[PDB]
């Protein structure tokens, strides 16, 4: 319900006619939320039987 | 600085540096144009500059 | 003729509301050409008695701004208004009177 | 890219999601989309000043494009274009959409 | 002070400034109709009026 | 004419809003004692008629 | 609302910040009339001080501004007499009003 | 004398202002009328100052 | 560019466009009708310059 | 002004909007009464002539 939905459809519904835009915007947020750097961390040997 | 304040760097290992501080002219050209779009084209824009 | 109505502008069926019909309408053409004409008017040499360079650019900026802004009115006239007139004429107590 | 994909064959962008329905293509929808993207970037990177604003000044992002020029009294024009450079996120987004 | 400004019309404005004072003894021709040698020099702000 | 006009206004989907137009124009003009006669008509145009 | 922040402002603007605060709060006067008997008190008001010529500048500026707008904009858009419009136009404060 | 307050026949609506700048609010461009004229005049003078 | 006394080269306008005129079909129109214009001027004093 | 400011709604479906707006218009009977009055006008005219 990112766009074209607020004052137009009920809370329980979704707008089937504006699906492509809303899907696209959702994926955009997905993309932005992952713009990070995979920093390293402490490695250790495993002294257990496993 | 028109070659004033000449300076240089030491010569030694610098392992893991990262200085993301630069961009192409097209980026600068684009930003400059964008900057010109977000102003009132009357004197109000020019005066601060 | 019976069951017919005349209209000052050209009219066409209602298309998809995409970009091309937004700006190709006859009314939009009338606006674009007109403002284009007055622009070369205000920039004519004769206006110098009142219009300095700063004013000349200022007036020019106003006109081009008026020309550039989007408006759906021309589209409504050319593709939607005739539909509304047609249906309304069928229910108003006084039928249309036209020449 | 986002505004184009919601349109039908706008500009020259790839359209992986074209199977999905999108009925409304009005300029109002485009403006809302552009605002959404503009807010998203401002939030993600914590920007402060105006960014990507003013493009909706005339209220139709569907044909937004940048260009600058100057004119001489002799009738000569320059008409410098300012196309964007290559981008990484845009290419990344295509892979996400395809996936 | 003429050259110090960026106005393209400044030279003509400078030239007409003197021409106004000499309209009596030394007349010259002004191209566009409706403009005279005694017109305020600051009005010459159009390439077509040189 | 009045009745027909009222019906049209009551039935059309068109919306008249002089907001974007005002914003665009105001980026150029300014209501000051200088540069007022050149723009007086524009101010009359943008004046809220109700 | 989406990108609030804080930025520096020049001293002039700081003066305005306080000046607006004072004006919004309204002037707080204290009366101590001697002719009456034991009745001093204080009460605020929005009335501008206007105690000497230092106030004439502000009022004269606003006076001129409103008059100019009335002549050039409001009156032509609102008056009825065509003759009045004809004469009301071609009129400006710098040569018609003091 | 000071018990009088002016009576405004068309007050500026609250929606005609921007967000606050700590104490003050700027006037929205879309607003016209005499207030707009007054705002521009003082603003222009402030710029010159 | 700084032009100098060349009448045909006097730069009358500096322009910028927010939209592609080709989409609007304005491809053949006067440039001034399609691009916004800058308009700003500063009245300097000769005496200080001298 | 009306020519230049032509905003439209966001979720505009012409079929839905028109049908919704036109439906009340056909609840009237004025269309028929008009016909009846015209008929009476004819008979009155002919007899009067």
């Amino acid at each position: 319900k990112t766009v074209l939905s607020r004052g137009y459809i009920d809370n329980a519904q979704f707008n089937p006619l504006a699906l492509r835009s809303n899907v696209l915007l959702m994926l955009l947020q997905f993309t932005l939320s992952n713009l990070k750097i995979n920093k390293s961390s402490t490695f250790t040997s495993d002294v257990t039987t496993i | 600085a028109n070659n004033l304040l000449n300076s240089t760097i030491p010569i030694s290992l610098r392992p893991t540096i990262l200085c993301p501080w630069f961009a192409s002219s097209e980026d600068l050209r684009l930003q400059q144009v964008m900057h010109l779009v977000n102003i009132s084209s009357n004197t109000a824009a020019a005066l601060p500059l | 003729p019976p069951n017919r109505m005349v209209y000052p502008w050209p009219n066409q069926p209602l298309p998809r509301l995409t970009v091309a019909p937004t700006y190709d309408s006859a009314m939009s053409n009338w606006i674009s050409t007109t403002i284009a004409f007055f622009i070369r008017v205000v920039n004519s040499v004769n206006m110098t008695a009142t219009v300095n360079d700063l004013t000349r650019r200022t007036m020019t900026g106003v006109m081009t701004a008026m020309r550039q802004v989007k408006t759906m009115t021309p589209f409504y006239i050319q593709h939607m208004c005739p539909t509304e007139l047609s249906v309304l004429a069928s229910v108003t107590v006084t039928p249309p009177f036209q020449v | 890219s986002a505004v184009a994909q919601c349109q039908d064959a706008g500009f020259l962008v790839p359209r992986p999601l074209d199977a999905l329905r999108q009925f409304d293509v009005t300029s109002a929808a485009a403006a809302e989309i552009m605002h959404a993207v503009n807010d998203a970037f401002k939030t993600a990177f914590d920007l402060d000043g105006a960014l990507l604003d003013g493009l909706a000044l005339y209220g139709d992002p569907r044909i937004a494009d940048l260009s600058a020029a100057y004119l001489q009294y002799g009738g000569n024009v320059v008409r410098e274009h300012v196309p964007p450079g290559p981008s990484h996120i845009h290419r990344t987004l295509q892979q996400v959409e395809s996936t | 002070a003429g050259p110090m400004t960026s106005d393209p019309h400044s030279p003509v404005k400078v030239f007409m400034a003197l021409a106004n004072l000499l309209a009596q003894p030394e007349p010259i021709a002004i191209g566009v109709p409706g403009m005279h040698q005694t017109t305020p020099a600051s009005q010459f702000s159009h390439p077509g009026v040189w | 004419v009045e009745a027909l006009s009222t019906l049209l206004r009551s039935v059309t989907p068109l919306v008249l809003d002089p907001t974007v137009l005002t914003n665009a124009i105001t980026t150029i003009s300014e209501s000051t004692t200088q540069t007022i006669s050149p723009i007086s008509e524009i101010l009359r145009l943008l004046q809220p008629m109700g | 609302s989406v990108a609030p922040y804080s930025r520096p402002i020049s001293g002039l603007q700081t003066m305005v910040q306080h000046l607006a605060d004072l004006y919004a709060a309204g002037f707080r006067y204290s009366v101590s009339d001697a002719f009456s008997s034991g009745n001093k008190f204080s009460f605020p008001t929005s009335t501008f001080p206007s105690g000497s010529t230092a106030t004439s500048t502000e009022h004269t500026a606003n006076n001129s501004t409103m008059m100019e707008y009335f002549l050039n904009v409001h009156a032509p858009s609102h008056v009825k007499s065509a003759s009045l419009k004809r004469i009301l136009t071609d009129m400006t404060i710098q040569r018609n009003y003091v | 004398e000071y018990s009088q307050v002016p009576d405004i026949k068309d007050p500026i609506p609250p929606s005609a202002w921007t967000g606050p700048i700590g104490n003050v609010r700027y006037l929205l461009p879309s607003v016209q009328g005499p207030a707009r004229h007054l705002y521009d005049t003082w603003r222009a003078a402030a710029r010159q100052i | 560019p700084f032009t100098r006394l060349v009448q045909n080269d006097v730069i009358t306008n500096v322009l910028v466009a927010r939209v592609d005129p080709a989409q609007r079909g304005d491809a053949a129109v006067d440039i001034r009708a399609t691009h916004a214009t800058f308009a700003a001027a500063l009245p300097v004093d000769p005496a200080a310059i001298v | 002004v009306a020519m230049l400011c032509g905003q439209t709604e966001t979720n505009l479906i012409p079929s839905h909007h028109y049908g919704k707006a036109f439906a009340p218009l056909f609840a009237s009977n004025a269309m028929f009464t008009r016909n009846q009055r015209a008929v009476i006008t004819r008979e009155a005219f002919v007899c009067a002539r």
